[PDB]
RNA sequence: UCGGAGUACAAAAAACCCUCCGAGUGAUUUUAAUCUAGACAAACCAGUCAAAAUAACCAUAACAUCACUUAUUGAUCCAAAAU
C-alpha cells in the first residue's frame, strides 16, 4: 500500500495495474512458429565427460507449420541428417544443461528454416578442402569421357 | 533383431591408400 | 530446524529422502543428522589422504 | 570381391558378382553364382577397394557350397575369403586377370542400404585420439595462466555447495 | 691480470632423449651449437640447430648417406671436390610413430 | 612482517605483495613476469609474448606469500563478472 | 544398544580421581633440558639463527627480494570496492523448499533466505547480496516468487517454465544489513530508512526487462518472457489465472525495505506496536 | 655510427606506432609493416624521435 | 657483467689474481603478427625452442641475413611521453 516518488506506477503511468506485467500478448505473436509440442525430445545423460545429450525427431514430411517449398529444401539438402524413416534428427552435445541443448536444437531448426525459406541463397562454397574435390572429379571425367555404345 | 544390425563399431580400413586419400 | 513437509512422491526432486517407519532389524543404526541426512563425509588430510568418515 | 567394408569381421571380404565357368569371352553365356551387388561404402569410411579376380582353368568346376540363392542381400551370407576359396579349388583355377578400383559413398549408397539390404545406413567419423597432457601439478611453476584450462571437464561453472 | 673474461657457464648443449625413448610432440630430443645430430623423419629443426620431435612415438638413431640442398654453396663445394667413391655419411636422428593417425567411430545409424 | 601489531595485536600483512600478486582461492599465486614493459624494441616477439603472459608460483613462495598476506586475502571472493572466477577452483588434480 | 552402559555397573564410580583425556588429543610440550634437548636447545650454532636476530621474511640476503623485483599489476586494485553476490543454486533451493527451510506459498526473500540458513550474507564484506545461479536448473520443481539481486539467464527461464516470478532489486549496504538482520535493527530504535537508488552502473541492469529488473517497465515484462520461452522450448504458464497469483505478484515499492511496513516506522518489539510519524515533513522525506 | 630510435605511426587511421632503429644519417624513414587492428600491409612513417 | 677454445680427452655440470680470443654493436631489406600443444635450461628472477589454428603476400617460404654469431646487455620503484 506504500507508495512512493519512484514507485512504478508514477514511473509509468501507461501501466498501473499490478497484473500488467504478467499478461500474455497473444496477438503480437499470432504465427506460433516451431510448435514445440509436436516435436519430439530426447535426453541422454552421459556421464563418467558430463553432458547431456539432447536428440529432436520430427517427421519432415508430416511437418505441416511450414511451406512446402520449405519441406522439399530441407529434404534436399539436409537428407544426410533424415532417418531412413523420414524423420529429421537433430543432436545438441555442448553445454551440460538440457535447457541450453534444447535451445541449440531449435536455433539450429530455425535457422535450417530460414535458410530454406529465403530465395536470395546464392549456394556459395568453401574453396580450401573443394580444390581437390574439382581435380578428382576433372581427372575422373577426363576418363569418363569414353564414348562407346553398350547396354 | 535384423541379422544385418550388427556395426562392431571399431570400423577398420586396411586400404594403405585410404588415408592418403582422405588426405 | 522445522521438520521436513510430508511430500507425495519419494524421492523428493532434491533427492532427499526419508527414513523407514520400522527401524530395520539391523543391529546398529545409522541415527540421521539434524538436518535429516546421512551422516556419511569426506575427510582429507596432508592434502593426499582421502577418506570417508561414517558418524 | 570387396575388400575393405565388411562391417563385422576386419579380415572378412564381401562377394559382389561371382560368375563362373564363362565360356572364352562371353561371361553373360556363363551362369553366375552371386547376383551382383552395387558398392555400398560405409558414409564415414570411404575409399574402400573392390577386385575382380579372373581365374583360368582346366576343367569344369561345379559346386554347390559357394552357390548363392536368388535374391542374395544377407550380408552373414555375403561373407567370403578368398584365400579360402583358392585352397577348395587351387588344383584348377589359375589367377590371370586383375582390375581393381577404389569408392567412397555417395548419395546411391544410402538407398541401396535402405531399399536392398533393409537395414539403417551406418555413419562414421575419423575421430583423433585425445591431446597428450602431463600429470597435473599441485603448483605448476612459471606455467601460463591457462594450465588450469587443459585440465578442465567442462567449461561451465560448477557451483559445489553454493 | 692480462687474461679476462674466461668466465661464463656452460649451456648444456647436449643429447636430452636416446635411442628407445618414449616422446610425444614438441619434445626437445637434443640441443647443440654446431651440427652434429642431423634431423630426420618425424624431427623438426628449431632455430637454434636444437631438434624436437614432431610425432609421438620412439626416438632413433642412425647413420644415413647426406645430400645437402643444392642451393647450399659451401655443401656444393665439398661434394663436388669430394672423389669419385666417396659419400657422405651423418648421425640422424628419427622418430618412429607409435599410435596411429587416428580411428574410424560409428556415431550413428541413420 | 610485523607478527603483533602496537595498536591491536593483530598480524599485519605487506601492501607490495597484493599490490603485485595474486591469489587464487585454490592456493595458487599469479603474477606477471619480470621487464616485460621494459625496452620492448628490443626483443623479439615470442620474448615478448613471453613476457606478456601470466606466470604462477611455486610451493616455497606461495608459503612465502602466505606467511606475508593476512586471512583476508585467502577468503573466498564471489565479484560481479571475475575473469578468475573460473580459475579459483582446482579440477581433477589426483595426488 | 549401548553396552558401555552395562559394563559401566562393573566399574567403580566415575569421579574426577580417575579422568583421561583422549590418547593423542595433547601432545606433550618439550623443554631445553637434559643431554639431548640441551646444548644449544635446537638453535644451532653461531650466527643470526642462534642469537635470534633473522631478517624479515621477505629478506634474500641482499639480494633484490622475490615480492619486490616482481612489477606492480592491478590484480586486488579496487577490490573494496567490487560487488560482491553471494550464489545460490537452484538445486539449493529446491533442497531447502523440500526440507521446509523456505515455504514457496510465501514470497521469498533475503531476509526468508537468511532464517532459513540457506545463504550467509557479509555487507561489510562488500557483498550486495544474493545472484541466482544455474546450477540445478535441469531437477528444479518448484514454483516460487524469488526475490534476489542478480539472476542468471537459464535461472529465470528455468523458474518461469514452473510459473514462479523472478524480481532483481538493488539494496544499499545499510538496508541490506537490515534486511539480513532485522531484529537487530528492529532493537536498535531507529526508524526504518529509505532504500538507496542503484548507482550509474547498475541502473541500466535494473531498469531492463531482460534481467527483470524492479525499477523495469511492467509493460516489457510479458514480451521478454515470451521470448525466454521461445528461445528454451516451453510453454509460458497462465500465471495469471493461477490460484496463487496474489503471492506471484505481490511487490516491494522501490524505496522500501520490508514486506508491508514502510519507511519511517518504529517497531516496538517489547510492546508488540509500530510508530508511524504524521508531521508532513517527515512524511515528504520518508517518501521522498 | 650512431643510430637513432624512432616511433612509427600507422597510416591505416587506427593508432598503432611501433619503434624501430634507424641509422642517424639517413632521411625520414617509410615503411611497410603489419596493422593488427586492421590486418593488412600498411604504409608507416617515422613519427617521432625516441632514443638516441 | 656477457660469449668462444683449453683446464674439463667420450651425457651434463665443474674452480683459481689459470692460458688465449673477444662484446657493451654495425651494414642491408625479406620490417620478421596473434593464439597455443609439448619440451630445454634453471635455487628464484630471468633465458630458450616449438607442432596445430588464425589475417596479408607465391596461391610451393616468411626462422630477417651477414661480420668465428655465440656475447652486443640491466629488476622493481620512480620519472616523462599520448596511453
Ligand atoms: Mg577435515
Ligand atoms: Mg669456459
Ligand atoms: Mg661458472
Ligand atoms: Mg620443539
Ligand atoms: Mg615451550
Ligand atoms: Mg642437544
Ligand atoms: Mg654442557
Ligand atoms: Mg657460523
Ligand atoms: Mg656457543
Ligand atoms: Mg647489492
Ligand atoms: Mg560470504
Ligand atoms: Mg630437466
Ligand atoms: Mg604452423
Amino acid at each position: 500500500e506504500f507508495q512512493s516518488i519512484y514507485s512504478l506506477d508514477k514511473l509509468y503511468p501507461e501501466s498501473r495495474g499490478s497484473d500488467t506485467a504478467w499478461r500474455l500478448p497473444d496477438d503480437a505473436k499470432q504465427a506460433n512458429d516451431i510448435p514445440v509440442d509436436r516435436l519430439t525430445i530426447s535426453y541422454c545423460r552421459s556421464s563418467g565427460k558430463v553432458n547431456s545429450k539432447a536428440e529432436v525427431r520430427f517427421h519432415l514430411a508430416s511437418a505441416d507449420w511450414i511451406a512446402e517449398p520449405v519441406r522439399l529444401k530441407l529434404a534436399v539438402k539436409h537428407k544426410n541428417r533424415i532417418n531412413r524413416s523420414g524423420e529429421l534428427i537433430l543432436t545438441s552435445e555442448c553445454s551440460r544443461y538440457q535447457f541450453r541443448n534444447l535451445a541449440d536444437c531449435l536455433q539450429k531448426l530455425r535457422d535450417m528454416i530460414a535458410e530454406a525459406s529465403q530465395p536470395a541463397k546464392e549456394p556459395s562454397r568453401e574453396d580450401a578442402e573443394l580444390r581437390r574435390s574439382r581435380i578428382e572429379n576433372m581427372n575422373r571425367e577426363r576418363l569418363r569421357k569414353k564414348r562407346i555404345s553398350s547396354a | 533383431p535384423v541379422e544385418n544390425e550388427a556395426v562392431a563399431p571399431e570400423f577398420t580400413n586396411r586400404n594403405p591408400r585410404n588415408l592418403e586419400l582422405l588426405a | 530446524i522445522p521438520r521436513p513437509p510430508k511430500h507425495e512422491h519419494y524421492p523428493t526432486p532434491s533427492g532427499w529422502q526419508p527414513p523407514r517407519d520400522p527401524a530395520p532389524s539391523l543391529p546398529y543404526f545409522v541415527r540421521r543428522s539434524r538436518m535429516h541426512n546421512i551422516p556419511v563425509y569426506r575427510d582429507i588430510t596432508h592434502g593426499n589422504r582421502q577418506m570417508t568418515v561414517i558418524r | 570381391t570387396n575388400l575393405d567394408g565388411h562391417l563385422l569381421e576386419p579380415d572378412a571380404e564381401y562377394v559382389h558378382w561371382l560368375v563362373t565357368n564363362i565360356p572364352g569371352n562371353r561371361v553373360t553365356e556363363g551362369q553366375e553364382t552371386c547376383p551382383y551387388l552395387p558398392p555400398f561404402p560405409a558414409r564415414g569410411s570411404g575409399f574402400h577397394r573392390f577386385a575382380f579376380l579372373l581365374f583360368k582353368q582346366d576343367k569344369r568346376i561345379d559346386f554347390s557350397g559357394d552357390t548363392r540363392p536368388s535374391p542374395c542381400y544377407q550380408l552373414a551370407q555375403r561373407t567370403f575369403h578368398t584365400f579360402d576359396f583358392y585352397k577348395k579349388h587351387q588344383d584348377a583355377m589359375t589367377p590371370a586377370g586383375l582390375a581393381f578400383f577404389q569408392c567412397r559413398w555417395d548419395d546411391s549408397v544410402t538407398r541401396v542400404f535402405h531399399q536392398l539390404l533393409d537395414m539403417r545406413e551406418p555413419v562414421f567419423e575419423f575421430v583423433r585420439p585425445p591431446p597428450y597432457h602431463p600429470k597435473q601439478k599441485r603448483f605448476p611453476h612459471r606455467q601460463p595462466l591457462r594450465y588450469l584450462d587443459r585440465y578442465r571437464d567442462s567449461h561451465e561453472p560448477t557451483y559445489g555447495i553454493y | 691480470s692480462k687474461n679476462l673474461g674466461g668466465k661464463s657457464p656452460g649451456k648444456r648443449f647436449g643429447i636430452k632423449k636416446m635411442e628407445g625413448h618414449y616422446v610425444h610432440a614438441g619434445n626437445i630430443l637434443a640441443t647443440q651449437r654446431h651440427f652434429r645430430w642431423h634431423p630426420g623423419a618425424h624431427v623438426g629443426l628449431g632455430k637454434n640447430k636444437c631438434l624436437y620431435a614432431l610425432e609421438e612415438g620412439v626416438v632413433r638413431y642412425t647413420k644415413e648417406v647426406y645430400v645437402p640442398n643444392p642451393s647450399n654453396s659451401e655443401a656444393v663445394d665439398l661434394v663436388t671436390r669430394l672423389p669419385q667413391g666417396a659419400v657422405l655419411y651423418k648421425t640422424f636422428v628419427h622418430v618412429v610413430p607409435a599410435k596411429p593417425e587416428g580411428t574410424f567411430k560409428l556415431v550413428a545409424m541413420l | 612482517v610485523t607478527y603483533f601489531s602496537s595498536r591491536k595485536g593483530k598480524r599485519k600483512t605487506v601492501k607490495a605483495v597484493i599490490y603485485r600478486f595474486l591469489r587464487l582461492h585454490s592456493g595458487l599465486w599469479l603474477r606477471r613476469k619480470a621487464g616485460y614493459k621494459k625496452k620492448l624494441w628490443k626483443k623479439t616477439a615470442a620474448r615478448k609474448r613471453r613476457l606478456r603472459e601470466f606466470v604462477f608460483c611455486n610451493k616455497t613462495q606461495s608459503k612465502l606469500l602466505d606467511k606475508m598476506t593476512t586471512s583476508f586475502w585467502k577468503r573466498r571472493n564471489w565479484y560481479a563478472d571475475d575473469p578468475y572466477q573460473k580459475y579459483q577452483d582446482r579440477t581433477n588434480l589426483k595426488v | 544398544g549401548p553396552r558401555a552402559l552395562d559394563l559401566l555397573r562393573a566399574l567403580p564410580r566415575v569421579s574426577l580421581a580417575n579422568l583421561k583425556p583422549n590418547p593423542g588429543s595433547r601432545k606433550p610440550e618439550r623443554r631445553p633440558r637434559g643431554r639431548r634437548r640441551g646444548r644449544k636447545c635446537g638453535r644451532g650454532h653461531k650466527g643470526e639463527r642462534q642469537r635470534g636476530t633473522r631478517p624479515r621474511l621477505g629478506f634474500e640476503g641482499g639480494q633484490t627480494p622475490f615480492y619486490l623485483r616482481i612489477p606492480k599489476y592491478g590484480f586486488n586494485e579496487g577490490h573494496s570496492f567490487r560487488h560482491q553476490y553471494q550464489p545460490l543454486s537452484l538445486n539449493r533451493l529446491q533442497y531447502l523448499i523440500d526440507l521446509g527451510r523456505v515455504d514457496p506459498t510465501q514470497p521469498i526473500d533475503l531476509t526468508q533466505l537468511v532464517n532459513g540458513r540457506g545463504v550467509t550474507i557479509q555487507p561489510s564484506k562488500r557483498d550486495y547480496g544474493v545472484q541466482l545461479v544455474e546450477e540445478g536448473a535441469d531437477t528444479f520443481k518448484a514454483k516460487v516468487n524469488i526475490e534476489v539481486q542478480m539472476a542468471s539467464e537459464l535461472a529465470i527461464a528455468a523458474i518461469e517454465k514452473n510459473g514462479g516470478v523472478v524480481t532483481t532489486a538493488f539494496y544499499d549496504p545499510r538496508s541490506l544489513e537490515i534486511l539480513c538482520k532485522p531484529v537487530p535493527f528492529f532493537l536498535r530504535g531507529q526508524p526504518i530508512p529509505k532504500r538507496m537508488l542503484p548507482p550509474e552502473a547498475l541502473v541500466p541492469y535494473y531498469t531492463d526487462a531482460k534481467n527483470r529488473g524492479y525499477l523495469a517497465d511492467p509493460a516489457r515484462f510479458p514480451e521478454a518472457r515470451l521470448e525466454l520461452a521461445r528461445k528454451y522450448g516451453y510453454v509460458l504458464p497462465d500465471i495469471t489465472k493461477d490460484e496463487l497469483f496474489k503471492m506471484l505478484s505481490t511487490r516491494k515499492d522501490p524505496r522500501q525495505i520490508f514486506f508491508g511496513l514502510a519507511p519511517g516506522w518504529v517497531v516496538n518489539m517489547a510492546d508488540k506496536k509500530i510508530l508511524k510519524p504524521t508531521d508532513e515533513n517527515l512524511l515528504k522525506y520518508y517518501s521522498s | 655510427s650512431k643510430t637513432i630510435l624512432v616511433k612509427m605511426m600507422s597510416q591505416a587511421g587506427t593508432g598503432f606506432s611501433f619503434n624501430t632503429k634507424r641509422s642517424r644519417l639517413r632521411e625520414k624513414l617509410t615503411l611497410l609493416h603489419y596493422d593488427p587492428v586492421v590486418k593488412k600491409k600498411v604504409l608507416f612513417v617515422e613519427q617521432k624521435k625516441i632514443r638516441s
